[PDB]
Formats: C-alpha cells, sequence, structure tokens
C-alpha cells in the first residue's frame, strides 16, 4: 500500500482495518499469474479487408484482456495493453503468422497494463533474432512508471519488482549516456515515440500501413495520461479503462480526477453507435448501448443538465 | 468561551461526488495508549528525547538533602518568575531556566561575577527544581547539552516542597480561531492535493493521520 | 506522495523535465537564423522604451546577455538554464555589465574573440 | 446514428446520491431481536434520535452542546416511548419536562425540533444488520406520527418487522 | 497609454477590446424588440427596471351604463445572481420575473391591483395577488403596507374557484404565454444597452 | 458554420453544454488586446 | 464578448496541423509561439548569444498573485543577496535532478547498484546490509581481499576479517561504472569526494590565499607576529579591517575557514587514494596513503548507516510505547520507588 511510516505504525485503526480486511492474516493476499491451467487460447475477434484483430478475454487474474491489431497488407502486428500472464502463445502466434511486431501501444501505466511487458518484449525480440519492438505511451504515466515496484509490493508480483521498465530506458527524447572509449541493447532505444496530450482528429494518428490510421485519443480521470485508439474506417475503439460493459473506470486511485472522467466521457459524444467499443477488462460493447444503457453516462449527463458546473462521476469499486 | 467556532476550512465529503485523488487520504488517528494523565515531557511527542529525561530524585531524597547536605551535591531552583516564588529551598542557588543556556557558556570567573556563586563542576552532582519539574527539565535539557555528568530533576518540586499550587505556566502554543492556518491561503500544491489534504473523515477535534499513497483493495470484491 | 513534496522532483520544479542541448553538435545555422531570434529585434519591445535593458558579459565562458524590465520582475529563475563553462551551473558567471554600443560589435563574434577582447582589449 | 442519453427535466435531489457502482444498495433485513415489539426492543429508536440530537451536525462537524443522552435512562425508566412522547399532548409535556426530566430552557429546545416535526421512529433497512437510521419524515395523526410511507402503518416499530401487539406491550 | 503614467493598461486595453467586440458583432439589434399593441416602453439609462404601460377597456355588460377604462403597467427588475458561489453552487435558471398592475379610473401603489408572474422555460407562472389601497370584501380592507404588505397565499394552495376565475380575468386582459415571451426578449435587450454603457463608464472611471 | 467545419470538432471538444475546463484548449493563456502590439 | 453557459460559437478550422501540429512547427511559427504576448509591465524577457546559437528566456508572473504565491514557485529576488541565495537555491535543486538520473533509473545498468537491507523486529539488529553487486564488481572485491590477507595474515582483529571493506566496497561502486556521470555521483555519495565540490573547495582555497596576500599587504603597508598558515585567518581578519576603516558594520565570528587548508588537503588525498584504487594501483602504499587508507575507511563506514540509524531510532520510539504502563510492576524492580537506590536510608 504506502510506506510504513511512526504514525502508520502507532495506528490501531492500521491493525483494526488489516483484521478486519483480511481476517487474522493481516497481510493481503496478492494477485497471482493465472497457471496453465484454465487458461484459453487465442481468439480472432474480427477479420476485414483491412486489419485482423486478434484477442484473449481473462489473461490477468486483474480480468483484463490482449489485444493484436494486424494489418493484412504490411504483415505488421501491434499489442495493446501488454498484460498477459502467458505471452508464449502470442509469440508462437506470431511466429505462425509470419509476422513483425513493430509496436505495443500501452493506454496507461497502471500495473494491470504493464505487468508483462518486459516479458513480451523479451519474448518477441528472441523470436525477432530468429529493429527492434518499440512502445507508445503519454509522458503522463511516468508518474505510474516510478510506482511500478511499489504496485507490484502490494499485488505480490515479487519477480516483476527488480526490472527496469523500457519506458526507463534512454529514448531519442533523452540525453545520450557518455560511455567509456574502450552495448546498445539497453543504452539507446531508438523505437520509442511519446504521444502528446494535444489530441486531434487531423494528424494525431499512427499509420498502421495500408491506409489504416489509428487516432489516439487523450482521455484522463482513470490516469493522468490515458489514450485510447480510434479506428474510425472499422468503427473499432480500444477505450481501454475509460468505458466498459454498463461501467466506467474507478477514481478512487492516486492521480484520478472525476472531473477528468466527466470531460473524457463527454469528449465521446461524436462518434456513431455502431462503434464497438473494447475495454481492457470484461466483455465489448457498442457506444450506442453504452449512450442508452450505462447508468454513470446518465448521471453525467444528468448532472451536467441540472446546472452542475463540476460534474464529477467515476466508479470506486470495478476494475483497476 | 460559549464555543466559539473556528475559522479552518476543513470539511468532511459529501453524498454526491466519488472519493477520488488517493495520493493524499485522511484516516482516524487512534493510538494504543492514553497519554494525557503523564508527565509532560513523559508524552507521545516528546517519546525521542527519552533518553535526555534527568533522573528523578524524589521527596526523601529531597529531605535527606536537607538534614544532611554533601559539598559537591548542588541544588539549584530553576525557578524564573520572582513574584511567583515565597520561601527558599534549603542549600539552593537560583539560576533561572531562561538564562541557562547562556550561564553555562561562561567561565568559572564569569560564573561567579554574573552569579555570586562558583560554577559547579561537570563531575558534580547537580540538583534541580521548579514547581511542577517543567523549567526544570528544560533546564536539565540544557544541562546536559553541555557535558555535564551528573543532572537530575525533581519533578514537582516547589509545590511539593512547600506544598503550594503553582505552575510554570506554559503555553505551549495553540492558533487563535481567528487565524486561518497555512494551507487554505496559498497556492503552494495543485488544487486537487489542496482539496484532498483539507478533507478530514469526522470530527476536527481528534487526531487524523495522512497517507500518502493508496491501492484499491482488489481482493475483496 | 510524501516523496516529491520538497524538491528536487516536486511539483512546481520547473528543472525536473530536463535540460536543454548547449552544444554544437546539431543545428548548424547561420547569421540571419540569430537575427530574426533577436529579442532587440522583435515588434512588442522595439517601440518599448520605458522598461529598463542591461547587457552583461560573462567572463569565464564568454556569453552576451540582455535583460529586460529585471527591475519590476527580479526573477531568480532568469537564466537557469544557462550552463555556464563546462557543464557548470549559472552561479559561476561573474558577469560584467557592457554598454548598448559594444554589446553589437561583441554579439556577432565567437566566444573566443569575446574573451579576447575581454582579456586583451579595453 | 448518435443517441442521446436519456434524461430527465425534472429530477428529484434524493436520485443525485452516490454509490460505488452507481446501483441500488443492499437492504439487509434487520436482525432476530426485532422480530417481537418488546421491552428491550420499545426504545431503540429513541436512543439513536437522542444520539443524533447530541453528537456532531452537519459538514463541519458541529458538537451540539446539550447532551441530551442523559435523559435517556429516566424517559426508558418511566416506560414512555418515542412512538408515546409523541401522543403527549402540550400539557403532558410541561408536566414531564418540568417534574420528571427536569430539562433545563437549552435542552429543551434541542429536543423540540424533534417534536415539533414528529419523526418516526421505525429503524430504515441499510447495507449492514446493525442499522441506524431512523426515518427523518414527519408523521401524520392518521397514522399513528408514523408518515404513512413505505410502510410504516400506525404500528410498525421497524421496517421489515410485524405490528407493535399493544395488547402484549 | 504610456506605461510609465499609466499602470493599468492590462485593464484598459482589454476594456478597449470589449467596446469593439461588443458593438462589432452582428448578433445584436439596433432597434428594440417591437412591443404588442397599446404597451409603450420606458427605460431610464442608469437604473435596471423598465416600465411598461397602455390604457384598456373592459367588456361590460348593457345593464350598465358606462365602462371605466383602466391602467395597466409593467414593472420588470432585472435578475441577478452572485458568481462568487460558482463553481460551487449550480447554475441558477434564468427566469423573467415581472409585475402588472391594474388602476381603474394617480401612483403604482394607490388603489391598484398588483399580480406578480414569473416567465420561465417558455411560460408563464402566476405566483402572488398583492393589493395596495382601500378594497371592498363580500366592509372595507385597507392594504396600506407597499414593502410588507400581505401578498395573499401562493396559488398551488389556493381555492379552486379563486384559480379559474382569475385565468379568465388574465386571458381577458391579454396576459398570457406569448406576452411573457416579451418581457424575456426586452429584458435581454435592456441588459445588453446597460452593458454596453457599463463598459462605456468603467473606461472612464479606471484611465482618470 | 457546421459542427464537423469547426475547430472544436477539429480536437474533440463537444459541440454544445458546458466547457471543458480543464482540456488544454481552455487552459491556454489568451491576450487578445495584446495580439496587435506583438504579431502586427 | 461575453460567454452564456451551454452556449458556444463555433470556429471554423485553420487546417494546419490543428491546434497542435503532431508532425512538427517550423521556426517561423514557433517564433509566434516564443514572443507570445504577454502583458510587459508584468513580464521579464532575457536572452543570452553563447557562440553558435541564443536562448530565449521569457517570465510573466500575474498581479492577483504576489501576496499569496509562494516564494519557491514565483522565485522573485528584491535585493542582490536573494539573488545570489535564490539562484544557490535552484542550483542544488537542479543539479540533483541532473545527476540523479545516471544512477536510478535512466541509468547505465553497470551504473545501477542496490542495497538489500533486513531489520529484525524484535532485536533491532541489522542482517544483510549488503550491496548487490555484478559478477565483474564481486572479481574486484576478491583481487582486493587476497592481496591484503596475503600481507596481514602472517603479522597481527582475527583471521575472518575484511581488511579496509568500507574503502573497497565504496571502491568496487566506482570501478563497475561506465559513464562518468555517473562515476562523479557516487563520488558524492561517497563524503562527497566529488570534483565539482572539490573545485569548489579549491576555489575558495585560493580565493582566501588571494585574501591573505591582501591582508599582508595592508599590514605590511600600515606598519611600514603572524600566524603560520593565515589564509584561514584572512577571512576573519579582513573582517575587521573593513569594519574597523568604515565600510562595513559586521565583522565575523564563523571559525568554520580555520584548519580548512589541512582539512581540503585531506579532501584531495582521499580522492587522489580512491582513484588509485580503482586502477588497482594497491600493490604498493606510501605510509602517508596508509594512514589515510585507514582513516577513510571509518569514515566511509558510518556514512552508509545514516538511514539504518534513522530506523534504528524509530524502532526505539516503537518498543517505547510499547511499555507498560505506570512506575512500573512490583515484579520486576530492584529500587523502591520513593527513593533514589543509592539513599544511605534506603531499608526502613
Ligand atoms: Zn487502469
Ligand atoms: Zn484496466
Ligand atoms: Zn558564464
Ligand atoms: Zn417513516
Amino acid at each position: 500500500s504506502y510506506t510504513p511510516n511512526l504514525t502508520s505504525l502507532t495506528n490501531q485503526v492500521n491493525r483494526s482495518e488489516r483484521l478486519r480486511k483480511w481476517g487474522s492474516a493481516g497481510v493481503p493476499p496478492g494477485v497471482p499469474r493465472i497457471p496453465r491451467l484454465e487458461a484459453k487460447g487465442i481468439a480472432i475477434l474480427h477479420e476485414s479487408p483491412k486489419v485482423i484483430l486478434a484477442g484473449r478475454s481473462r489473461c490477468n487474474n486483474f480480468d483484463s484482456n490482449q489485444y493484436m491489431l494486424i494489418n493484412k497488407a504490411t504483415k505488421r502486428c501491434l499489442l495493446v495493453d501488454a498484460s498477459d500472464d502467458w505471452p508464449d502463445d502470442w509469440a508462437a502466434f506470431i511466429g505462425a503468422s509470419d509476422l513483425t511486431l513493430t509496436h505495443v501501444f500501452l493506454t496507461h501505466c497502471h500495473i494491470d497494463n504493464i505487468i508483462n511487458l518486459n516479458a513480451f518484449l523479451t519474448i518477441c525480440g528472441s523470436r525477432q533474432k530468429q529493429d527492434e519492438i518499440g512502445v507508445m505511451w503519454c509522458p503522463a504515466e511516468e508518474c505510474w512508471v516510478q510506482n511500478f515496484k511499489r504496485s507490484c509490493e502490494r499485488y505480490g508480483r515479487f519477480e516483476e519488482m527488480h526490472q527496469v521498465l523500457p519506458m526507463m530506458c534512454r529514448s531519442l527524447y533523452t540525453p545520450q549516456h557518455l560511455v567509456d572509449p574502450v552495448r546498445n541493447a539497453r543504452h539507446l532505444r531508438r523505437n520509442d515515440v511519446l504521444l502528446s496530450a494535444a489530441t486531434n482528429r487531423a494528424t494525431s494518428f499512427i499509420d498502421f500501413g495500408n491506409g489504416v490510421l489509428l487516432y489516439y485519443i487523450f482521455s484522463p480521470g482513470h490516469s493522468p495520461g490515458h489514450m485510447m485508439l480510434h479506428i474510425p474506417t472499422e468503427r473499432i475503439l480500444f477505450s481501454g479503462d475509460l468505458l466498459f460493459f454498463n461501467k466506467v473506470g474507478r477514481v478512487d486511485l492516486p492521480w484520478a480526477t472525476g472531473v477528468r472522467l466527466a470531460e473524457s466521457l463527454r469528449l465521446l459524444e461524436a462518434l456513431p453507435d455502431n462503434t464497438v467499443v473494447v475495454p481492457g477488462h470484461g466483455r465489448m460493447t457498442t457506444l450506442g448501448r453504452e449512450r442508452r444503457e450505462n447508468k454513470a453516462l446518465q448521471q453525467c449527463y444528468q448532472r451536467q443538465e441540472i446546472g452542475k458546473q463540476e460534474v464529477s462521476v467515476g466508479f470506486n469499486e470495478g476494475y483497476l | 468561551q460559549a464555543d466559539r467556532r473556528t475559522r479552518h476550512h476543513m470539511m468532511v465529503d459529501g453524498q454526491i461526488n466519488p472519493r477520488e485523488w488517493f495520493n493524499w487520504h485522511p484516516k482516524e488517528y487512534q493510538p494504543w495508549y492514553f497519554d494525557r494523565h503523564k508527565f509532560l515531557y513523559e508524552q507521545r511527542q516528546y517519546a525521542q528525547f527519552h533518553h535526555l529525561l534527568c533522573h528523578q530524585v524524589y521527596l526523601k531524597d529531597m529531605l535527606h538533602l536537607m538534614r544532611y547536605p554533601e559539598p559537591y551535591t548542588h541544588i539549584i531552583d530553576c525557578r524564573t518568575s520572582t513574584q511567583k516564588m515565597h520561601r527558599w529551598v534549603p542549600h539552593s542557588l537560583w539560576l533561572p531556566r531562561d538564562e541557562v543556556e547562556y550561564a553555562l557558556q561562561l567561565s568559572a570567573d564569569e560564573f561567579l561575577d554574573m552569579y555570586g556563586f562558583r560554577k559547579p563542576d561537570k563531575s558534580d552532582d547537580v540538583i534541580l527544581l521548579s514547581h511542577n519539574g517543567i523549567y526544570s527539565e528544560q533546564a536539565g535539557w540544557e544541562w546536559k547539552k553541555q557535558f555535564f555528568q551528573h543532572v537530575y530533576n525533581y519533578r514537582g518540586g516547589t509545590n511539593e516542597l512547600f506544598g503550594e499550587s503553582y505552575s510554570d505556566m506554559n503555553v505551549s502554543d495553540v492558533l487563535s480561531p481567528w487565524k486561518g492556518p497555512f494551507p487554505q491561503s496559498g497556492v503552494f500544491v495543485d488544487k486537487w492535493s489542496k482539496r484532498k489534504v483539507l478533507t478530514r473523515t469526522g470530527p476536527f477535534d481528534r487526531q487524523y493521520e495522512m497517507q500518502d499513497f493508496a491501492l484499491p483493495d482488489l481482493e475483496l470484491e | 506522495s510524501r516523496s516529491t513534496v520538497f524538491g528536487p522532483g516536486s511539483l512546481y520544479s520547473f528543472t525536473k523535465f530536463g535540460s536543454f542541448n548547449r552544444s554544437p553538435t546539431n543545428c548548424t545555422l547561420n547569421k540571419r537564423m540569430k537575427d530574426i531570434f533577436r529579442l532587440e529585434n522583435q515588434k512588442h519591445i522595439r517601440n518599448d522604451f520605458d522598461r529598463e535593458r542591461r547587457y552583461r558579459m560573462c567572463t569565464k565562458c564568454g556569453i552576451t546577455t540582455v535583460t529586460i524590465n529585471f527591475n519590476n520582475v527580479p526573477s531568480a529563475r532568469v537564466g537557469l538554464w544557462g550552463r555556464c563553462a563546462d557543464d557548470k551551473d549559472y552561479t559561476h558567471h561573474r558577469m560584467v555589465d557592457i554598454t548598448q554600443r559594444e554589446y553589437e560589435v561583441l554579439r556577432e563574434s565567437p566566444v573566443e574573440k569575446r574573451l579576447n577582447w575581454w582579456r586583451y582589449e579595453r | 446514428k448518435v443517441s442521446k442519453v436519456p434524461t430527465r427535466s425534472v429530477i428529484p435531489a434524493d436520485a443525485l446520491r452516490y454509490h460505488p457502482r452507481y446501483s441500488v444498495p443492499r437492504k439487509m433485513v434487520l436482525s432476530n431481536t426485532f422480530n417481537v415489539v418488546g421491552e428491550n426492543n420499545r426504545y431503540t429508536s429513541l436512543k439513536l434520535i437522542l444520539e443524533k440530537l447530541s453528537g456532531h451536525v452537519g459538514r463541519r462537524q458541529y458538537k451540539m452542546l446539550c447532551n441530551l443522552e442523559k435523559h435517556y435512562d429516566k424517559l426508558k425508566d418511566e416506560g414512555i416511548d418515542w412512538h408515546e412522547l409523541k401522543w403527549l399532548s402540550r400539557e403532558e409535556l410541561i408536566v414531564l419536562f418540568d417534574k420528571v426530566l427536569h430539562l433545563t430552557r437549552t435542552e429543551r429546545a434541542a429536543l423540540l425540533p424533534a417534536i415539533e416535526a414528529k419523526v418516526c421512529g421505525v429503524l430504515r433497512q441499510t447495507d449492514s444488520r446493525h442499522s441506524t437510521v431512523v426515518c427523518m419524515n414527519r408523521g401524520n395523526a392518521n397514522h399513528g406520527w408514523r408518515c404513512g410511507r413505505n410502510g410504516h402503518t400506525n404500528d410498525v416499530y421497524f421496517e421489515g418487522k410485524a405490528k407493535a401487539n399493544t395488547a402484549a406491550l | 497609454l504610456p506605461p510609465s503614467d499609466f499602470p493599468e493598461n492590462a485593464l484598459l486595453k482589454c476594456i478597449e477590446k470589449e467596446i469593439e467586440d461588443e458593438a462589432l458583432r452582428l448578433d445584436k439589434e439596433e432597434c428594440p424588440p417591437p412591443p404588442p399593441t397599446g404597451w409603450e416602453m420606458y427605460h431610464a439609462p442608469g437604473t435596471s427596471v423598465f416600465y411598461g404601460r397602455r390604457w384598456w377597456l373592459p367588456a361590460t355588460a348593457s345593464a350598465e351604463t358606462r365602462a371605466t377604462p383602466e391602467r395597466h403597467t409593467i414593472r420588470v427588475q432585472l435578475t441577478k445572481r452572485d458568481p462568487s458561489l460558482d463553481p460551487e453552487c449550480d447554475v441558477r435558471g434564468e427566469h423573467f420575473p415581472f409585475s402588472f398592475f391594474v388602476q381603474r379610473a394617480l401612483g403604482l401603489y394607490d388603489q391598484s391591483i398588483e399580480v406578480r408572474a414569473d416567465f420561465v422555460d417558455g411560460e408563464l407562472l402566476v405566483d402572488n395577488v398583492v393589493f395596495h389601497g382601500t378594497f371592498k370584501t363580500g366592509e372595507e380592507v385597507r392594504y396600506n403596507n407597499i414593502f410588507n404588505g400581505y401578498p395573499g397565499p401562493n396559488l398551488d394552495e389556493a381555492e379552486e374557484e379563486v384559480l379559474d376565475g382569475l385565468q379568465a380575468w388574465l386571458a381577458e386582459r391579454c396576459v398570457d404565454d406569448q406576452f411573457g415571451e416579451f418581457v424575456g426578449q426586452y429584458s435581454v435587450w435592456v441588459e445588453q444597452q446597460e452593458y454596453e454603457m457599463w463598459l462605456k463608464r468603467l473606461r472612464d472611471f479606471v484611465a482618470a | 458554420i457546421a459542427y464537423e467545419d469547426s475547430f472544436e470538432y477539429e480536437e474533440y471538444i463537444p459541440a454544445g453544454g458546458s466547457p471543458l475546463a480543464h482540456h488544454w484548449t481552455e487552459m491556454t493563456p489568451s491576450f487578445s488586446y495584446l495580439e496587435d502590439e506583438f504579431f502586427g | 464578448a461575453r460567454r452564456k453557459w451551454g452556449q458556444k460559437t463555433w470556429s471554423p478550422t485553420a487546417t494546419n496541423g490543428g491546434a497542435a501540429p503532431a508532425n512538427g512547427v517550423s521556426a517561423q511559427e514557433a517564433l509566434q509561439i516564443a514572443y507570445r504576448p504577454m502583458p510587459p509591465s508584468q513580464t521579464v524577457e532575457y536572452e543570452e548569444d553563447f557562440g553558435h546559437n541564443l536562448m530565449i528566456h521569457r517570465e510573466y508572473i500575474s498581479k492577483r498573485c504576489r501576496d499569496r504565491v509562494s516564494f519557491e514557485l514565483s522565485a522573485l529576488s528584491y535585493s542582490n543577496l536573494e539573488l545570489r541565495r535564490g539562484q544557490e537555491h535552484l542550483a542544488g535543486i537542479m543539479n540533483r535532478e541532473r545527476r540523479g538520473v545516471s544512477v536510478g533509473a535512466s541509468g547505465a545498468p553497470d551504473d545501477q547498484v542496490q542495497m538489500q537491507t533486513d531489520v529484525d523486529a524484535n532485536s533491532r539488529e541489522v542482517l544483510s546490509a549488503r550491496y548487490l553487486f555484478n559478477e565483474r564488481r564481486l572479481q574486484f572485491c576478491d583481487r582486493f581481499q587476497n592481496f591484503f590477507q596475503s600481507k596481514l595474515e602472517n603479522s597481527a582483529n582475527g583471521h575472518e576479517k575484511q581488511h579496509l571493506f568500507s574503502l573497497m566496497e565504496a571502491c568496487a561502486v566506482i570501478f563497475g561504472c561506465e559513464t562518468e556521470a555517473a562515476r562523479e555521483t557516487y563520488y558524492r555519495m561517497f563524503l562527497g569526494l566529488d570534483s565539482e565540490t572539490l573545485l569548489e573547495e579549491d576555489e575558495a582555497l585560493r580565493n582566501r590565499i588571494a585574501d591573505a596576500k591582501l591582508v599582508q599587504r595592508v599590514l605590511e603597508n600600515n606598519k611600514g607576529n603572524l600566524p603560520e598558515e593565515f589564509e584561514e585567518y584572512a577571512p576573519l581578519y579582513k573582517a575587521y579591517i573593513t569594519h574597523a576603516v568604515g565600510k562595513g558594520p559586521v565583522a565575523s565570528y564563523d571559525i568554520s575557514t580555520l584548519g580548512s587548508t589541512g582539512l581540503t588537503a585531506e579532501r584531495r588525498r582521499w580522492r587522489t587514494l580512491m582513484e588509485k584504487i580503482v586502477r588497482e594501483d594497491y600493490h604498493t602504499m606510501t605510509e602517508v596513503e596508509q594512514m589515510d587508507a585507514i582513516v577513510l575507511n571509518e569514515q566511509l563506514h558510518t556514512v552508509k548507516f545514516f538511514d539504518l540509524k534513522i530506523g534504528d531510532a524509530i524502532r526505539d520510539i516503537l518498543q517505547l510505547l510499547q511499555r507498560e504502563t505506570g512506575v512500573g510492576s512490583s515484579v520486576n524492580r530492584d529500587t523502591p520507588v520513593g527513593i533514589s537506590p543509592n539513599n544511605p536510608e534506603r531499608r526502613v
């Protein structure tokens, strides 16, 4: 959780809470790795003349999902929110599909999204050995990168603790190392892009190839930097943690504001209803069904209509 | 009197907005034991000075040193207010508390010139008194700041010797209820953190603990 | 968090994001690109005459600075990205005042010529 | 197609309340001690109203100076209830306040808003098993000062339980 | 505006900007909105109250010999709102309160029937019927209090014969939903003309 | 000017309602009365 | 113009990358973002020309804030004392940022060392307070120990001991580094032996020597008997001379400059010895170097236990507040309560 200082140790309410939550143990059980039993295979969710969406549901005990976009022309694949307890099915799928992994998109840097990121990059680069995989992320998530170890402390992920994150290594946006004159696997990662919060419909896109454009949208509230993917030609909205089936993201975590989440839900009203929204957790829905049957959006627009200047919406129990 | 409302802007969260911004979080602070009955420097906020506390001489030791004094066991009065002293403790010398940090900086000749009695040697026993033992405790800390090996404190000196009911009149500085404190007036931090520090869960007479971080308990539900 | 309250790395620590390049290793530019980005050649201060201008010169790294309206806003953050002689801080300058006329004849010269003009001339 | 979000023109302020799941909260049924109205069960609505009238009030937590909890024991020793306190007339309250209770003029002033509104002493159901929620609606004389709403009809002491059965008590 | 002599250049240049874009906009009308027939609109240039006035003659049966002419007067006070409670308090809803005097045949609060109505969300909400002066009951009942006079009960609680007789008395007087729309239109024009005078008067005060 | 040809639709600013006060376009400091002294 | 709640006026696009072009911004477009229309009565503008390139700096601090804004957020220096101190306060904040990123994250993998720590909750004893080294640094550590065990086992604190352990452990961290920018941060963590602070001490030493020649010039010319190393006394002598002749109201009492000539000579002798072990030149040592090696090993042994003794002090307070309340219990006493144990009339 947090650092045990003098005030937290001399508090009886802390021991009372640790007795009430966890019984006689007092220590929270972590979020473990999914074993090789009760693990499902990779499903091909969508097939189109342009792209192919292949995904796997409940790949963590955080109950997150793992998706990959495949360009049919250029044979280039793109993982979004790379968090799978077994990134060996995905590397075998890429190698048996004759695909090239060039980038990994990250919506936000919570632990349910970047827990197995070094495993993804290492196994896919090792298969590429028989240009490295880049990472696309927003720099505000820097504040959630530094607490990757602490989040690995509380959720019992001890083997992923002592791992330098690839977003922390020196990119082209950073100063370079002045090495002794007498190496480049970790010293410089030239394939790295930093997304900007000024997202527009004109130039805020990634050229995926074959005329397919992936517009990233800056939508905070669950994170200081939270980037959705929008494919208007395929009507596909990778929302990440902003919007789910009949629910929205949490605000009861640090660096999460309810009015930022309300503005992020309000910047979504110009998309058509047949846009399939694809969340980071749970089952996928459409944006029209979320306009009709989601109570968080109903409360947001009702507070906006009755005259609330600072409309604050958000969940306190749900997905991280 | 008459239950003045205080001009601090602390407030409990409402029933409409969600709980957000968990990089600061107030919770109720309840320690294990009560400390209000104890001596003032034996309480919770002075625990780090616990090894700095002078050894206690008691009433029977003080009566035995009244009857049978020693040449180098110096009894020293640390009371400051001359209007509140009415009797003389026997074999005592007047060294008021608010001068002690200067008084031990003098030489022996300057001590004799500025106080009329000789400066005690660093191996001599020094015994301090006050009304309640509070000015004598601070004076004992100032005497132990210099390298004085044997410094003792009679807690409740004058009030148990002469049976008086006095006090050293320690203020324990608490802001007046018109004085608005720091975190309300200031742009030192962002607005979310300013709103989340100024909130509290319950009445504002008890103590609270500020959490610098929090993670959601995913294993409950 | 409580670890990021007092700087470095605090909220209003404006130098925690990065440093400037401060190197001739890229963007070799000409005299016209320096002239178009002069402070003194801008429109909004060309017709401004009541604010006070100060022209100073470093004797260690040999830079020429001009500061306007420092008497009304004396910010100590001004010039924090200066990066004196060999990656040193801007506390190492020891600036000396120069006039308006000898700022123009020294603005075009390189830093070694400025240091030679200071040491062996005037 | 862009579907509009279904809202309303006139909405009650109760619908502005917060739930962490944005859903209807659980209403757990009360414990088995409240199944029969007895002398142990009669004065639990009187105890919580006097507890709230002495505690802290508001978002700024204004402490009520007059402690009305000291008069709880002498009220239940006389056998009078909170529902029976609303049935007393004006002349029966001056006898009760001055002779028996010895209520001072400021303690009488902090209790009178609870008697002026005729608050229904019905324990509402809540998400927990132990309920400290009393219905604060104003009662009517046709339904025994029980406010006649949500099933509080003239003998209902607790929400979800049976009637008073005044032949026993 | 030299900055040595004038330290308020951030405000005087901003208010000179706000003079032009309030005049260079084409959404505003130069002419006042046209009132319904008979109504004459007065407005003092300094205040925020504008007055309406018309004469009227009712429908009088043949048994009576003479129809007395009436005096209809409209009094509108502009709505005030506090921005210090924003963004904490909610957005206050825009409504247009006005007063409708009726005097039979000389001031506003002597022998006059006063009815207060609220134009909110495209409809009139009649609130109170205030009397001023000595009237006949059934005896004489005098309402000589002009500030704290008895305004009558609110019409949500009033008796049904009082309601339908009043609306028949109000629809005959041509006071209805289309008349309240003009009061919503004329008060917007009055507040717009006061705002450009407020910007003009503020530039003379700050620059002096 | 229609909505799809607007500057607000170039970004993700909605068509009508409460202004997004924490959007980066609304956090951008405007001084239009001094614009003629700088960019003229 | 004036805005209404809920009503917005739509405006056309410029069709140049949106409001912020993600592809890039040219020099003439960024020139207008550079000289943005700030109000010039509350704006300071500044540019510096450094040979090839020049840097522009513009700050605007508003008028509705200067009574409530922090002194750190709005670093206004209304005096030359605030200018020199406010720059030096912002010196160390920036310098720790640009140095600290070289050894933590965004550092080279040979420049990142971690410590393992474990403190017993009952006995309050530190168990396994070691460093986390790699295979290259451990070969340096056993090259250190096998030489010194071959020299100190024949003559002379036991058999199982590590000779000059806190000196070689501080030198093994510096040895395994590959960046000189990450090397100087470890020299700063190890008693501040970095070249930034040693050139700072060398600058103040030559300034005191240049002031020592000035006081020597004044006292010889006035009279026409001195201490040995006058450069330590010269800041105190010159502070009186300016106070005596009338230019200056304060004479100095600060004796921190005394002993600094021998202190800074020891610091550069400590630094030269630290470089001598990293290049594996410890097979011969002068007797002056051997006295410095014993002193620096105990000085480096106590700086790595600063944080562990802080947590040791908090663990003292933890076991203190768990003690039994009251004056005690009669079961666990050797002394009666109302008297001293050394009282002659002890046993009644
Ligand atoms: Zn998340
Ligand atoms: Zn998630
Ligand atoms: Zn310089
Ligand atoms: Zn009820």
